[PDB]
């Protein structure tokens, strides 16, 4: 429920890195997070109950920053709506398949975002907007995680990546949607793209990420279809740290999660978002530019404990 | 086809785009002709500089945008027949792998949907870069110039209206 947020065009001309922070921004239906048998014993299984949940987002802007800021001022409004209307759905099934409903209602709402954003379908500004928000060759990244009493539900588009530092060990939360993944790869190769090494490996040549938002003169070999993964909070987890590559080209998870753990603890024992979260995604992204990075930097960190 | 014959060795590579646009040839080809703003259909340009006119020889510098393998280019005009709506342009410089890049583009007449119309052919021979195939190469480079004649389809077309 605290977080912080910094952020920098760092070495580079032009900004394109954007990132969000909606406290309360959705009630998740509970019968997504428990068993409607574990909800049951405790006579929580009648009506439709609902626990509020926030969302972090960070979206790395490629071709311009129209559609990260487009991801930034929709993303959490659709999946918002999205849960709103699954909540009175999940009553209706006896068993839930939890993992398999979070996946759909990500898809579809990054897909409903990619939609607007290429112009397939309208959108409200009392007004109504049906041409693409900007040139066919502009796409961004979108990881976001749904944070929330009992669960983190990650859902990742694109090269940015978000890790959990959990005990001693930080486990990432989403993997980095590269061409040269066997399945990207398998999948783009299946649609006849192709997937060349090109100073790094790229959709023809051009891209260095296989998924993301816009983008759409790279489709069907680009798709806007996201990653999720649900992972249960537990009393060991100490922090979210969802960044642009520009942290993580030069930054790796192990040395985020000690300088940012570190960096809490020091704030707390020497002491909207939250002071020390900030201070540490402010440490973070300064430590990614010391490395040398010529990049848009943002890290946004989410204190768990 | 006459314009767009290149004569490639083995370890080279060439091929041809076309692109049919709805529009006048002059008015594509006042924005072709524009050797000083590619960025006038060319999407991927954000800055290019050039000192004195535009002649044979003339030489710009190109700053490309993010999310792409290089970031600048510097590139000659090697033939810009008025008349005969002709452009060719070979990359002598920058940060990228395209070594020996010599490229044509020719605009022709052509009626579309009983309208004035233009077919607009750009072709290429280029070196192939050690690692990479003569499919890799030309599957690339025939990417970025279909954007590139898209673009410029886009822009002639919503000049015209
Ligand atoms: C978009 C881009 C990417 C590169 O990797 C090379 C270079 C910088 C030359 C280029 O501008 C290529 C431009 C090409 C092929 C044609 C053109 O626009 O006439
Ligand atoms: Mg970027
Ligand atoms: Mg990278
Ligand atoms: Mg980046």
């Amino acid at each position: 429920p605290v977080w912080g947020c910094a952020s920098t065009r760092g070495r580079s001309a032009e900004m394109e890195d954007a990132s969000a922070a909606v406290p309360r921004f959705a009630d998740v239906p509970v019968r997504l997070l428990a068993s409607r048998r574990d909800l049951d014993a405790l006579g929580l299984d009648a009506d439709a109950l609902r626990l509020p949940a926030h969302l972090f987002g960070v979206f790395d802007g490629h071709g311009g920053a129209e559609v990260a800021n487009y991801c930034r001022e929709r993303i959490h409004v659709v999946l918002s709506a999205a849960l709103a209307r699954l909540g009175k759905n999940l009553g209706e099934m006896g068993e839930v398949d939890m993992k398999e409903h979070w996946d759909d209602v990500f898809t579809k709402c990054f897909q409903r975002v990619d939609d607007e954003v290429s112009g397939r379908v309208t959108r409200v500004v009392g007004e109504v907007r049906s041409e693409p928000v900007t040139a066919e060759n502009v796409g961004s990244t979108a990881v976001v995680a749904l944070v929330c009493s009992s669960h983190v539900v990650v859902a990742n588009c694109g090269d940015s990546r978000i890790v959990l530092c959990r005990g001693k060990e930080p486990v990432a939360l989403s993997i980095d949607h590269k061409p040269d993944r066997k399945d990207e790869r398998a999948r783009i190769e299946a649609q006849g793209g192709k997937v060349i090494q090109w100073n790094g490996y790229r959709v023809s040549g051009i891209l260095a990420m296989s998924r993301s938002i816009g983008d759409r003169y790279l489709k069907p070999f680009v798709i806007p279809k996201p990653e999720v993964m649900v992972v249960p909070r537990a009393k060991d987890d100490d922090c979210l740290i969802l960044a642009s590559d520009g942290l993580w080209d030069v930054v790796s998870n192990e040395e985020a999660c000690k300088v940012a753990r570190r960096q809490i603890l020091l704030w707390h024992k020497n002491n909207s978002t939250d002071p020390a979260a900030q201070a540490a995604a402010d440490y973070l992204m300064r430590l990614a530019l010391k490395k040398g990075s010529e990049d848009n930097i943002t890290v946004i960190v989410v204190d768990l404990k | 086809r006459r314009f767009h014959r290149h004569e490639p060795r083995d370890h080279q590579c060439s091929s041809a785009v076309a692109k049919h646009i709805k529009a006048p040839v002059h008015l594509v080809w006042s924005l072709v002709r524009r050797f000083d703003q590619p960025q006038l259909f060319k999407p991927f340009v954000s800055r290019c500089e050039m000192k004195g006119n535009i002649e044979i020889g003339s030489v710009r510098e190109v700053n490309v945008k993010s999310g792409l393998p290089a970031t600048r280019s510097t590139e000659r005009l090697e033939l810009l027949d008025d008349n005969e709506h002709i452009l060719s342009v070979r990359f002598v410089g920058g940060d990228h792998r395209l070594k020996n890049y010599s490229s044509i583009l020719t605009v022709h007449p052509e009626v579309i949907d009983g309208r004035p119309g233009t077919l607009v052919i750009e072709s290429f021979v280029v070196d192939v870069p050690e690692g990479n195939t003569k499919d890799e190469t030309c599957y690339f480079v025939e990417a970025l110039l279909k954007c590139n004649l898209k673009s410029l389809a886009e822009v002639s077309e919503r000049l015209v209206v």
